[PDB]
């Protein structure tokens, strides 16, 4: 955990050198040979760079627009291949839609489909 | 009002079998290779678990395609849902009760932990949508489109559904709303004071912690 | 990659780039859409003490 | 609407064919099972090539080269390693089998409740209001075609929990009260079909001084014109 | 075990929260009216009315 230096009697902590899993994010090779690489649980220091909670993502562009999740990364971030290049974005959970609620209004179906 | 607590997921652990067995050792690694795929399939097996953990979460919460939200005017016929609806003042828009739940339930050996795909905030948005749907459109949002209905009328259907003629609800609407509101307050009093109330989720955490502590201690 | 007559017709250099690493990891010359864990990043020592 | 319904049904079936014949991923749930089993077997076979500390992965090469006093040691290494492999394989097959069994139990449940009957369990037989289902076989599995009723078009109606006639509070036996802005009607909850509010559509319980949101209208009595 | 629990939780969400249950003691003791989900660490909490 720590040692006492043998010449100077001071205590030094030993923190094993940064490491982590490496994952490759890719559209199928039937479409593209471009890839993005995720360095899991590391800072964008020792390793078009996007720092996410899941790790340091390199090669994917950070996009402000959300979309449906395609290739999940983690911590709310998903990646995809669009206009093409690899992008990363915060995933959408679906379209926002308020309900026209009131104490005297009811919506009643007038037609239907069989699916 | 009763509370039912169910585990949905478990910590998405990941173990680097090479680093665990032969941490930074060339000589050991060369011997480890003589065991063929054992190291590789152990990593594969844990990965499979980590993957289904997100599948499990999505199956439970992501049952609604749209994110519904309640109106600015919380008029539900006397029914007070402010303690189960998200609190806008929080850094994470969770309900009062959810905060109570979150406040009760709680390295270099190749053992790491992966984040969930859906963060607590994402889950809060899903429960908010499901709740807003339930409150303002009853079950119609589950079948198709969210069709607005007055809350009191929604309850009328809920009563017919249990064999009680709806006139009972309307005649006793004030009583019913008061009993409901009281029951919710009781839930808060129980959850905030009884640690064992969430034992089912804490136990999962404890089992995983023990499994990891056991695995690490074995290195000695 | 050995074909039906035992001729090597293709190959993947597993240390060329991250896609090649995925191809070697999955033992295939085709990679399906998704995210794959292929390796482990480790900071190397620069001197001995 | 029988003709419309039959046409929508027939169309929907055609859509199923178009999807299944073109989208390979459509049956990913069954293909994945096959793939997992194939990997388990490929893994098991590849393990035979491992030495496990032995001088050779080939048993015959140990026997043809060493006398028993030494050969037995090398063989023990292969036996231990290969037994570990079988134990791993079997354990995985048992756990995987449990998953398949659970799936089969669900499939059987659906066959009994969804196909043989009609489900009242929401989203048990697909999204929407379940009508009927039809089974189809598949490699190592079952495919269910779930036929559901889904509301398609809707309108904003004004409503009320009850209607006042002569001071009595009238409630629908079935359906809800609606208003199109000038007239009140009573209609079934899942499909707009406005009816005149009559004593045969509603029932009386209590009065106008109790019900919150009760509105004034008239309730038609089919008997009075007959007398 | 967790998966089985998650499957049950998902079942309840669909049948108890999105709908109304006719299954006795599925959504708590008594005649079920409605339920409301709440999130929790690694799980879901249902308030059954
Ligand atoms: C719903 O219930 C909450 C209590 O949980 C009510 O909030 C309280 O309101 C009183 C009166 O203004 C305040 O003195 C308390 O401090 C509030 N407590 C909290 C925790 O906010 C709320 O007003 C009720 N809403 C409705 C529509 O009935
Ligand atoms: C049904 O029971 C409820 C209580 O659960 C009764 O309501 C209470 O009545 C007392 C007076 O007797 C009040 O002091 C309480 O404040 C009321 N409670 C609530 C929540 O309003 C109700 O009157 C009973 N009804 C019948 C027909 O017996
Ligand atoms: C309910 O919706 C269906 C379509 O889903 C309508 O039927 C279609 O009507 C158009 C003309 O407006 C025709 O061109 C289509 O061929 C019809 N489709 C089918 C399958 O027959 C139906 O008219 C609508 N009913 C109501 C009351 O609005
Ligand atoms: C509400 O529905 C009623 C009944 O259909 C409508 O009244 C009829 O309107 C037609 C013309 O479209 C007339 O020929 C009938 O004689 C009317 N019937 C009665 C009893 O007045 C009414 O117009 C609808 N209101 C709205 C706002 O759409
Ligand atoms: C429904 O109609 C009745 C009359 O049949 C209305 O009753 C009146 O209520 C006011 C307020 O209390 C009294 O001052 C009047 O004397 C009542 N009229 C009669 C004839 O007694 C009632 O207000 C109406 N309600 C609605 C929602 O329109
Ligand atoms: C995959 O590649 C083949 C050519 O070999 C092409 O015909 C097919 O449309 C491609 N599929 C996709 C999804 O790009
Ligand atoms: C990376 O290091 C910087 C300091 O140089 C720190 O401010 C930042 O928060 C760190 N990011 C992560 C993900 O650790
Ligand atoms: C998102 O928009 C903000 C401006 O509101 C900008 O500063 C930021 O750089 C943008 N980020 C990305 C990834 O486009
Ligand atoms: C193998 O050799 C034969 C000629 O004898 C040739 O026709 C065939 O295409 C070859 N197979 C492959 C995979 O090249
Ligand atoms: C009901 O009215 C609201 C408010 O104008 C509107 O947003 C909504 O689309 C209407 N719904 C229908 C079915 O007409
Ligand atoms: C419905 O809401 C409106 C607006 O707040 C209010 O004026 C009216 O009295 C309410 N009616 C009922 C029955 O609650």
């Amino acid at each position: 955990d720590a040692v006492r230096d043998p010449q100077t009697l001071e205590i030094l902590d030993i923190t094993p050198c940064s490491f982590g899993g490496v994952s490759v994010i890719t559209p199928g090779t039937n479409t593209s040979n471009q890839v993005a690489v995720l360095y899991q649980d590391v800072n964008c220091t020792e390793v078009n760079v996007f720092q996410t909670r899941a790790g340091c993502l390199i090669g994917a562009e950070h996009v402000n627009n959300s979309y449906e999740c395609d290739i999940p990364i983690g911590a709310g971030i998903c990646a995809s291949y669009q206009t093409q290049s690899i992008i990363a974005y915060t995933m959408s959970l679906g379209a926002e839609n308020s309900v026209a609620y009131s104490n005297n209004s009811i919506a009643i179906p007038t037609n239907f489909t069989i699916s | 009002v009763t509370t039912e607590i169910l585990p949905v997921s478990m910590t998405k652990t990941s173990v680097d079998c090479t680093m665990y067995i032969c941490g930074d050792s060339t000589e050991c690694s060369n011997l480890l290779l003589q065991y063929g795929s054992f190291c590789t399939q152990l990593n594969r097996a844990l990965t499979g678990i980590a993957v289904e953990q997100d599948k499990n979460t999505q199956e439970v919460f992501a049952q609604v395609k749209q994110i519904y939200k309640t109106p600015p005017i919380k008029d539900f016929g006397g029914f007070n849902f402010s303690q189960i609806l998200p609190d806008p003042s929080k850094p994470s828009k969770r309900s009062f009760i959810e905060d109570l739940l979150f406040n009760k339930v709680t390295k270099f050996n190749g053992l790491t932990v992966l984040p969930p795909l859906l963060t607590d905030e994402m889950i809060a948005q899903y429960t908010s949508a499901l709740l807003a749907g339930t409150i303002t459109s009853g079950w119609t949002f589950g079948a198709g489109a969210a069709l607005q209905i007055p809350f009191a009328m929604q309850m009328a259907y809920r009563f017919n559904g249990i064999g009680v003629t709806q006139n009972v609800l309307y005649e006793n609407q004030k009583l019913i709303a008061n009993q409901f509101n009281s029951a919710i307050g009781k839930i808060q009093d129980s959850l905030s004071s009884t640690a064992s109330a969430l034992g089912k989720l804490q136990d999962v955490v404890n089992q995983n912690a023990q499994a990891l502590n056991t695995l690490v201690k074995q290195l000695s | 990659k050995y074909n039906e007559n035992g001729t090597i017709t293709d190959a993947v250099d597993c240390a060329l780039d991250p896609l090649s690493e995925t191809k070697c990891t999955l033992k295939s010359f085709t990679v399906e859409k998704g995210i794959y864990q292929t390796s482990n990043f480790r900071v190397q020592p620069t001197e001995s003490i | 609407n029988q003709k419309l319904i039959a046409n929508q049904f027939n169309s929907a079936i055609g859509k199923i064919q178009d999807s299944l014949s073109s989208t390979a991923s459509a049956l990913g749930k069954l293909q994945d099972v096959v793939n997992q089993n194939a990997q388990a077997l490929n893994t098991l076979v590849k393990q035979l090539s491992s030495n496990f500390g032995a001088i050779s992965s080939v048993l015959n090469d140990i026997l043809s080269r060493l006398d028993p006093p030494e050969a037995e040691v090398q063989i023990d290494r292969l036996i231990t390693g290969r037994l570990q492999s079988l134990q791993t394989y079997v354990t995985q097959q048992l756990i995987r089998a449990a998953e398949i069994r659970a799936s089969a139990n669900l499939a059987a449940t659906k066959m009994s409740e969804c196909v043989l009957g009609q489900s009242k369990r929401v989203d048990f037989c697909g999204k929407g209001y379940h009508l009927m289902s039809f089974p189809q076989s598949a490699p190592h599995g079952v495919v269910f075609l779930h036929v559901t009723y889904v509301p398609a078009q809707e309108k904003n109606f004004t409503t009320a929990p009850a209607i006042c006639h002569d001071g009595k509070a009238h409630f629908p036996r079935e359906g809800v009260f609606v208003s199109n802005g000038t007239h009140w009607f009573v209609t079934q909850r899942n499909f707009y079909e406005p009816q005149i509010i009559t004593t045969d559509n509603t029932f009386v319980s209590g009065n106008c001084d109790v019900v919150i949101g009760i509105v004034n209208n008239t309730v038609y009595d089919p008997l009075q014109p007959e007398l």
